[PDB]
RNA sequence: GCCGUUGCAUUUUAUGGC
């Protein structure tokens, strides 16, 4: 019934926008649901970032059945206008991808947005 | 030869030394301790006295290059300049005789 | 300064090295100085776990050694407890020198090709030129970390051995 | 190593006969020279020990039973303080072993990465 | 100077003369109107500065003299634009007016026979121009940047003053006045910083206020602040910003905290509110109007207190995205740049009457 | 200035599509 669950709150939305921000700066950033199910083929992927006002909907239902059965954290927002605008990318992106760097300049920001992400999803 | 842009702050006008008393400020980008002598010449186009109506002096630049601030004078006129100038000023400009003893 | 208390300790002695390994350090005198900074904050940082709540003394002297630390870009933000301040450790500090924040930053592929670069009159944070591996960037100086406008890999000249290497050319094979 | 702050220590029986004879607390002890937050653990075989101790040193277990200190259990009828803490710093590479008594402290320099103590709280390094 | 020029009362709104006209190019990014007979500056992101004549207030812009670069210029000491060009500034003294966008150089164009008389080269990578504001009566151009710049040039003579670092992400916008001072945006930092170029010193004041606390005001009876959008200096001692979500804030000098904050002006269409496209106030005046791809100016009346502002109205003339806004007068001339995208490029749904020109509306008393 | 449409009859004025 619901089909857009877990749909994250304001101040994680701009915080995800924030951290996709910097990830986009760091290359660090997948772009494309083709490219995120590659990167969940290849186990580097931290976790998924889905929008919700996509038409339709239902081309995105398979990266939560990847991920849980990787064991991947994923969170929808609501825009992907402002999906497409963290990307430092002028044209919507409908779905991102994290990938794994322990040499990642930005890590501690990723642990915690797993840290918010992995609390909403229990 | 960089477009100097030679910038002046801080006027006030001095009557009763018959000056007018203004910080010299010089950026200097790609260029490096350009002067003492192309200064007076140049700031003597916006006062249009002349050259040796002019006296500037101090100049410790920006750490790193690209700026230099200083102290810079003008006068009235020519005889002033050889009555209210310290005397190796005048010497170091050229307008004297150093008289060695 | 201040020396440890014990020279040679086995366990301590390699976990020397595994710091040495990641950072690429060239002195323990880079590794004690830097411990001993973070001693006389943990001394003062036990100070204030002593007295009474909502002291002054814990304000004041608290909140900006509190601040200080999220000033310098090690405690997060989220750890404002003054209960993570004893929780601190020696990496944090290592990790904020600005050898090490270079490759973090793409743009070095090693930590000892960054130690390089430092030394060669390169990389500017500010308008200023640095020159020293332990600068301590401010976490308000992170995205300003970029090559000289001067000194190529920024352009403008290719430099002493690349215009040498042009030289060869135009008098052999030219004239 | 990968050892963290909060660190937790094992409190045997050598240990709080040294503290109270030389008036040095147990817990504010650990704080000094650990330099942060201590969870000090006493087991079942340290405790029921000082029972035997009891008509003169009532004085130990009536500080060893405070809040401040936590409970530990392991379950084996006839084993000491001594034997079983050496089964539980082998298993996990994580406890600070806090002692004095060298027939004990010669079963702890063997194994590789395991922090002591000494004689009431002034620490000292594997 | 401070704000004297009190006249929203006397602004007749209802019966403002509103036109348009379509012009020959995609996506209009900027429009720059002189004031010393007035002029008019555009650039589009089809490659084209085109120059108008605005001296007749009854007339729809005609055409004077127009200019389009090409792929002639790839390389970065070419005179000519070879990319999207972003802003567009004319100098105050009428003489020239210079471009510069995603070709990352600044050319500097005369404004007699629309001749590129200087092209200056960027020296970065990430050295995008993206906004080119003037000093009142001066010729000290202040240059927002991609790599989180701000450049000082002089035109008379064509070198570089100094730059002002310090930003976190990209400089959107930038407003000045007749003093030394200049108020900048980063546009995803949340935050805007005045800037006192001899002092060489910023202030720095921080929105990204948590609609969380609002709902807490949902509690007493939104959207976030993501992007702060755009940023206009009303006189010396205040300014304001547009943001990603209809708050439109007012700020003064003395306060750290918004000393206003409007909620939610272009409206919405889970829902979207509309963006801040554009923000243009009459200097030292009391009266600013702000944009949308909405379709109608919101135009707005400051408080004599300056603590508030009241609504001026609505203008329904302009459907499209409006990217730009310049006022003359005399009697008031409102010009409107509206293209069929966003300025940087963005992405925009579903407008109704997408088309592209300008947008005119005469206001009298 | 690409196309369509309307009043002046197209220059002028207003609107829809790419």
């Amino acid at each position: 019934n619901p089909k857009a669950f877990p749909l994250a709150d304001a101040a994680l939305t701009q915080q995800i926008l924030d951290v996709v921000q910097q990830a986009a700066n760091l290359r660090q950033l997948k772009k494309g649901a083709n490219e995120a199910t590659k990167t969940l083929n290849r186990g580097i992927s931290e976790f998924i970032i889905m929008a919700a006002d996509c038409e339709p909907i239902e081309i995105l239902l398979h990266l939560p059945l990847l991920c849980e059965d990787k064991n991947v954290p994923y969170v929808f927002v609501p825009s992907r206008v402002a999906l497409g605008r963290a990307c430092g990318v002028s044209r919507p992106v409908i779905a991102a991808s994290i990938t794994t760097n322990d040499a990642s300049a930005i890590k501690t920001q990723i642990y915690a947005v797993k840290d918010k992400i992995e609390t909403l999803l229990i | 030869s960089d477009a100097v842009t030679i910038r002046t702050r801080k006027v006030i006008s001095n009557p009763l030394l018959a000056r007018k008393q203004f910080v010299v400020d010089v950026l200097h980008p790609n260029r490096a301790n350009v002067s003492k002598d192309e200064l007076r010449e140049k700031l003597a186009e916006v006062y249009k006295a002349e050259k040796d109506a002019v006296s500037v002096f101090g100049f410790r630049t920006q750490f790193g290059g690209g700026k230099s601030v200083g102290f810079g004078l003008v006068y009235n006129s020519v005889a002033e300049a050889k009555k209210f100038e310290p005397t190796y000023r005048l010497v170091r400009y050229g307008l004297a005789e150093k008289v060695e003893k | 300064y201040s020396t440890p208390k014990r020279p040679y300790e086995s366990s301590r002695l390699d976990a020397e090295l595994k710091l040495a390994g990641e950072f690429g350090l060239k002195n323990k005198k880079e590794i004690y100085r830097i411990s001993f900074q973070l001693s006389k904050i943990r001394r003062a940082a036990r100070d204030l776990l002593t007295r009474d709540e909502k002291d002054p003394k814990r304000l004041f002297e608290g909140n900006a050694l509190i601040r200080r630390l999220v000033r310098v870009g090690v405690l997060s933000e989220d750890k404002k407890k003054l209960d993570y301040v004893l929780a601190l450790k020696v990496e944090d500090f290592l990790e904020r020198r600005l050898q090490t924040q270079v490759y973090k930053l793409g743009l070095a592929k090693s930590v000892h090709h960054a130690r390089v670069l430092i030394t060669q009159r390169h990389i500017a944070v500010g308008k200023q030129i640095v020159n020293i591996p332990s600068f301590m960037v401010r976490l308000d100086s992170e995205k300003h970390i970029d090559f000289a406008p001067t000194s190529p890999f920024g352009g403008a000249r290719p430099g002493r051995v690349a215009r040498r290497n042009a030289a060869r050319k135009a008098e052999a094979s030219g004239e | 190593q990968a050892i963290k702050p909060p660190y937790q220590v094992l409190i045997d029986t050598n240990f709080i006969n040294f503290s109270i004879q030389k008036k040095v607390d147990i817990v504010r002890g650990m704080m000094d020279c650990l330099l942060a937050k201590c969870n000090p653990l006493i087991t079942d075989c340290v405790m029921a020990e000082l029972e035997k101790l009891g008509p003169k040193y009532r004085i130990a277990l009536k500080l060893a039973r405070d809040p401040r200190i936590k409970r530990l259990s392991c379950s084996h009828k006839g084993t000491y303080a001594d034997d079983c803490l050496v089964h539980r710093v082998l298993q996990h590479k994580c406890y600070i072993v806090a002692t004095n008594d060298a027939g004990l402290k010669q079963r702890i320099r063997k194994i590789p990465g395991i922090p002591l103590m000494s004689v009431g709280g002034h620490a000292y390094v594997i | 100077g401070r704000v004297f020029r009190y006249f929203g009362d006397k602004l007749l709104i209802s019966e403002a003369k509103q036109s348009f006209t379509r012009v020959g190019e995609n996506n209009l990014t900027c429009i720059s109107c002189f004031q010393p007979r007035l002029f008019a500056y555009t650039v589009s992101k089809d490659l084209q500065l085109t120059k108008y004549d605005i001296t007749d207030f009854s007339k729809r812009p005609k055409k004077l003299k127009y200019a389009k670069g090409g792929a002639k210029y790839i390389p970065n000491t070419t005179e000519g634009h070879y990319d999207e060009i972003l802003t567009v500034a004319a100098s105050p003294d009428g003489k020239y007016v210079v471009t510069g966008g995603r070709d990352r150089k600044l050319i500097v164009w005369s404004t007699e026979s629309l001749s590129p008389v200087k092209v200056i080269p960027t020296k970065d990578r990430r050295g995008e121009v993206l906004s080119l504001a003037f000093r009142k009566n001066s010729d000290q151009l202040y240059a927002s940047c991609a790599d989180f710049k701000i450049r000082t040039y002089s035109i008379n003579q064509f070198s570089q003053l100094e730059i002002l670092y310090g930003h976190h992400d990209i400089v959107e916008d930038i407003s000045a006045l007749a003093m030394e001072r200049c108020v900048t945006v980063g546009a995803r930092d949340r935050t805007a910083m005045l800037w006192k170029i001899p002092d060489e010193t910023r202030l720095t004041f921080r929105g990204g206020d948590e609609p969380q606390k609002l709902l807490r005001r949902w509690m007493k009876e939104f959207f976030c602040e993501g992007s702060i959008d755009v940023v206009s200096m009303v006189d010396d001692f205040h300014f304001i910003t547009g943001s990603d979500n209809g708050n439109i804030c007012l700020w003064s000098l003395a306060k750290k905290k918004p000393i206003f904050t409007e909620r939610i002006a272009h409206g919405i269409l889970l829902l979207q509110p509309f963006w801040i496209t554009s923000l243009y106030a009459i200097p030292y005046s009391n009266v600013f109007i702000s944009g949308s791809w909405s379709g109608s100016l919101k135009v707005w009346k400051i408080s004599d207190n300056l603590r508030s502002f009241e609504l001026l109205g609505e203008l329904s003339g302009a459907k499209g995205v409006v990217t730009k806004i310049q006022v003359v007068e005399s009697k008031f001339r409102i010009l409107a740049s509206i293209a069929k995208e966003h300025r940087l490029g963005r992405w925009i749904a579903n407008v109704s009457g997408a088309r592209n020109g300008i947008y005119s509306a005469v206001i009298d008393q």
